[PDB]
RNA sequence: CGGGCCUUGUACACACCGCCCGUCACGUCAUGAAAGUCGGUAACACCCGAAGCCAGUGGCCUAACCCUCGGGAGGGAGCUGUCGAAGGUGGGAUCGGCGAUUGGGACGAAGUCGUAACAAGGUAGCCGUACCGGAAGGUGCGGCUGGAUC
RNA sequence: CAGCUUGUUGGUGGGGUGACGGCCUACCAAGGCGACGACGGGUAGCCGGCCUGAGAGGGUGUCCGGCCACACUGGGACUGAGAUACGGCCCAGACUCCUACGGGAGGCAGCAGUGGGGAAUAUUGCACAAUGGGCGCAAGCCUGAUGCAGCGACGCCGCGUGGGGGAUGACGGCCUUCGGGUUGUAAACCUCUUUCACCAUCGACGAAGGUCCGGGUUCUCUCGGAUUGACGGUAGGUGGAGAAGAAGCACCGGCCAACUACGUGCCAGCAGCCGCGGUAAUACGUAGGGUGCGAGCGUUGUCCGGAAUUACUGGGCGUAAAGAGCUCGUAGGUGGUUUGUCGCGUUGUUCGUGAAAUCUCACGGCUUAACUGUGAGCGUGCGGGCGAUACGGGCAGACUAGAGUACUGCAGGGGAGACUGGAAUUCCUGGUGUAGCGGUGGAAUGCGCAGAUAUCAGGAGGAACACCGGUGGCGAAGGCGGGUCUCUGGGCAGUAACUGACGCUGAGGAGCGAAAGCGUGGGGAGCGAACAGGAUUAGAUACCCUGGUAGUCCACGCCGUAAACGGUGGGUACUAGGUGUGGGUUUCCUUCCUUGGGAUCCGUGCCGUAGCUAACGCAUUAAGUACCCCGCCUGGGGAGUACGGCC
RNA sequence: AGAAGGGGGACCGGAAUAUCGUGAACACCCUUGCGGUGGGAGCGGGAUCCGGUCGCAGAAACCAGUGAGGAGCGACUGUU
């Protein structure tokens, strides 16, 4: 078991394809700030922490229209365990021509591509969502 | 597969083969043209194609088409060859150039009179 | 014997009067082995060792310095020694060429011998191994279905 | 190419150098380098750059600029601030030349030039006028550097061979359905202008300079005077007459713009591919017509592209090429949740550097352009300082979810050894008994009449274990079933008692690994390669029949391959269900005795949704969605072959 | 395989007075013996390095392997 970030997105890019309502998932800070990321964009409802047995868990509640269409796309790691990926300030990524959002993380936490050129920081590429 | 596989083992290109062999960097080189004959194609064609043994002035001896229609050619005798293909005969990938040499142009030719080599009219 | 419909297998579609395998014979091309033979390269050990630097020796020569005027100092010629290119001797290494004869390979026409595979291809076929046989191949043992059977 | 190294690695004292240093020496120690490729072999000057490409990349190192190396081949030193000392010295060698034979001389990879090699690359030109250089106080003198010229379409750029009107559808050519169409405003003719070439003439900038003479005393400054330009009487300007001196090459089946006629008749020939030509060829040759480009146009050679056919960007492995036969494990790669710190990675900013030229963007100057100057970019980088700590990493802790241990149960052809059971086949002994038996599609070979086959009793011996038995179980795979005993490995469930990330994968390596085969010894019923006979057949080195050796079995070793297959590497998480079956646990319905239903964990099948796939199909046991590590593929043959090596 | 093929070899002096290695006298303890420990004399052995000397020649005379390559037969030591 390595990559528990893209554990996440597998587990939440799966759900979505299968028309799932909600998801469970053992929490951490990484995964808690991404959520928080995915929601102050839009691509998921609103998400809370449990108690599991051991630990915490971490569930979240995924977006749908008025018909039966999902709010998210796509979902692709990005920094995987074997190729890190770092950009600087000057050449952030741009996901579908800017329509999507890329998640950075940075000395300032954790942040989008507008975000983070509005700061002028750069870091690493941990994600595309669209 | 795998960037640690490819940090250990690198990619390799293709290998190609060589075909300006005889001519060895040159683009054309002069023989001396011993033996000419005639020989017929492959199954599909039944024609009858001239050629000769040219002794390059790399050391390497390797046959060539004489294009055109009618040539002097013969015995011993001083000629330009140049890379090509004809596609039929086996193993032939080499033509006499003519309008060298030894070669005179081919006659009465009124098209295209500088393959072949052909002054316009005078 | 011929025909019709459905279903099954197929490497056939010129459509089984189809496709197709391997020896053998003739020819051409490239290539392996081979008693031996001709070249190249880089070293190695030892012998001999030019110039030259360095180290010694130096009765032969020596203007400046010193001298008690006899010489002394210091220098040089020559000579010896280490190192030393080229050369010589020797045993190997390595890269090529040729070689009587011989092994297979590929391509050639409308040659000879069979018919191994493709249909249950007429003994299901392939895989590993062993023995055998003009040749495709056969047979034994184990395996697989990429075959059948109620 | 797997072992290289003995001044080799290090130390001490000396020596030596401009300088540290095994740079050298005496002694002492026994190290140093290597799978992150030492040692060896091949090739090569390196870079700014150039070509290509959307980019990343690939190829390349020619003009120009920087650095290095060398100067007939090899070695050496001297002089000097400084030496690969191209036109210096010494020695050796090869070569060319002189000689009175004793001995001497030489070095174009400087410019120009000659022979040779080659497909192929230039004049034995002018000037120090400008810039740079050396010596001199200076004037000056030297400079084949340099500035120009000559030659070559070798390349890039620019401009010409006219312009404005004009169906005689001139003439003719070619095609025609013989009616016409086309060349075609194209020509004739009318008129206009002369860029360039031609003729004549004037004539430079490059020179706010170099010289001598005058104010200025000199220094600095103008002044004015001569004089000084190789290019060059050139560029350019002016003037003169005249459309006057000036277009070719390739292709026209598809790619790919461009079509007909005649001749030829698998011939002659064409061709990048696949193809075109055997009597009506848009593919051969000519003509007419057309298209592209144009002082050029085609061919050959080489590089990139297209080629996502080496895939980082940006590919794959069920059946197309591609998962090692399976496992354990070394280096390596990768790593659960959480606290603090560091600030190596990462990221922000600033300073230095990233020469010039080339490249991009904007101007500026040559009549335009090519070319040239300026400014800003670019120069992806590296070094120094100062910030940040999300993530990676290090250091110091913590936790139990992964992993392992403990206890209690459970199922099993998992393995090894020893002993042992019965059915059946064969043979031997005896009894009964008499002429056939055996075998095939049909027969024959064969066995028997010397007593076979058949039948009954006894005995010997080897091998395999009917029913259970299955689709089912166990094992990493290969594989494992007569029974009992002895020894021994793994798995699952429950508990949550313990440790506290101890995990995953794994290049090489090691182990195991059907059958056949090999060695030594034993055993040998049945079966049965080879071998023999019979039959079939044209033949039958086979299929069928009758025999029959090795082998099959055992002990101990070797071999190391299989369609060793799920033709599917291992680990982990997630993504509808339905329905069988093996092993547990478990409430409730707890008797509804039902050992039924439900729930949960671990297996093993079928069917099916999403999704994937070229399709077939896979589908919670993925070939789906993702992450970590490993193996493998790059058209078919030659070939899993040769040579080398290891076993 | 002593494969092949090469190099050194005499004398004198010095290092060298424990140079090094053998044995171990005078003199040092004691369970007193035919005892032990240190001690290092005299007497012998061998090798090296450096310097010098001599001849045509340093293995000095006597003594004391020739080596390599390709076939045939028999494996080999042996026996006649
Ligand atoms: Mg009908
Ligand atoms: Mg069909
Ligand atoms: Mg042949
Ligand atoms: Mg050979
Ligand atoms: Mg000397
Ligand atoms: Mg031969
Ligand atoms: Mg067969
Ligand atoms: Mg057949
Ligand atoms: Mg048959
Ligand atoms: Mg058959
Ligand atoms: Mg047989
Ligand atoms: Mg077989
Ligand atoms: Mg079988
Ligand atoms: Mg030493
Ligand atoms: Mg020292
Ligand atoms: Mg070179
Ligand atoms: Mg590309
Ligand atoms: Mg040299
Ligand atoms: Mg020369
Ligand atoms: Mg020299
Ligand atoms: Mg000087
Ligand atoms: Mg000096
Ligand atoms: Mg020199
Ligand atoms: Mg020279
Ligand atoms: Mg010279
Ligand atoms: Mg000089
Ligand atoms: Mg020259
Ligand atoms: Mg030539
Ligand atoms: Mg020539
Ligand atoms: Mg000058
Ligand atoms: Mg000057
Ligand atoms: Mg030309
Ligand atoms: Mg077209
Ligand atoms: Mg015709
Ligand atoms: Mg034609
Ligand atoms: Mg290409
Ligand atoms: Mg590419
Ligand atoms: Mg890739
Ligand atoms: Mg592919
Ligand atoms: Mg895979
Ligand atoms: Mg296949
Ligand atoms: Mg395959
Ligand atoms: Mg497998
Ligand atoms: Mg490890
Ligand atoms: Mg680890
Ligand atoms: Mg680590
Ligand atoms: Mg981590
Ligand atoms: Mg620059
Ligand atoms: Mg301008
Ligand atoms: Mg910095
Ligand atoms: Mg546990
Ligand atoms: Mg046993
Ligand atoms: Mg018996
Ligand atoms: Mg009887
Ligand atoms: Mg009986
Ligand atoms: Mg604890
Ligand atoms: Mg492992
Ligand atoms: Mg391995
Ligand atoms: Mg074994
Ligand atoms: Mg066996
Ligand atoms: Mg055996
Ligand atoms: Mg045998
Ligand atoms: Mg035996
Ligand atoms: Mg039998
Ligand atoms: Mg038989
Ligand atoms: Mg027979
Ligand atoms: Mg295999
Ligand atoms: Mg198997
Ligand atoms: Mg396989
Ligand atoms: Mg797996
Ligand atoms: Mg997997
Ligand atoms: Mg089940
Ligand atoms: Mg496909
Ligand atoms: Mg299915
Ligand atoms: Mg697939
Ligand atoms: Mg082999
Ligand atoms: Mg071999
Ligand atoms: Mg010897
Ligand atoms: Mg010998
Ligand atoms: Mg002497
Ligand atoms: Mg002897
Ligand atoms: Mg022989
Ligand atoms: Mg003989
Ligand atoms: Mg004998
Ligand atoms: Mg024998
Ligand atoms: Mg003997």
């Amino acid at each position: 078991m390595t990559d528990p970030i893209a554990d996440f997105l597998t587990r939440l890019r799966n759900a979505n394809s299968a028309y799932h309502d909600e998801v469970s998932l053992p929490h951490s800070k990484l995964k808690a700030n991404i959520a928080q990321i995915l929601k102050n964009e839009g691509y998921i409802s609103d998400f809370r922490t449990e108690d599991a047995r051991v630990g915490k868990s971490l569930v979240i509640q995924l977006k749908y229209g008025p018909s039966r269409e999902r709010s998210i796309a796509g979902l692709r790691r990005v920094s995987k365990p074997g190729l890190r990926v770092y950009a600087k300030s000057t050449n952030l990524p741009r996901v579908l021509g800017g329509l999507g959002v890329a998640i950075i993380s940075t000395s300032s936490g954790l942040l989008t591509d507008r975000q983070a050129a509005r700061q002028g920081v750069g870091g690493e590429v941990l994600a595309y969502v669209w | 597969p795998t960037i640690q596989q490819l940090v250990r083992k690198g990619r390799r290109d293709k290998i190609s083969k060589v075909k300006t062999a005889a001519l060895k960097g040159s683009p054309q080189r002069r023989g001396v043209c011993t033996r000419v004959y005639t020989t017929t194609p492959k199954k599909p064609n039944s024609a009858l194609r001239k050629v000769a043994r040219v002794k390059l002035t790399s050391q390497v001896e390797v046959t060539a088409y004489i294009p055109g229609e009618g040539h002097n050619l013969q015995e011993h005798s001083m000629v330009l060859v140049r890379g090509g293909r004809v596609k039929d005969l086996p193993g032939v990938r080499y033509k006499i150039i003519r309008g060298s040499l030894d070669t005179q142009g081919v006659k009465n030719r009124k098209q295209a009179r500088s393959r072949y080599g052909a002054k316009k009219e005078k």
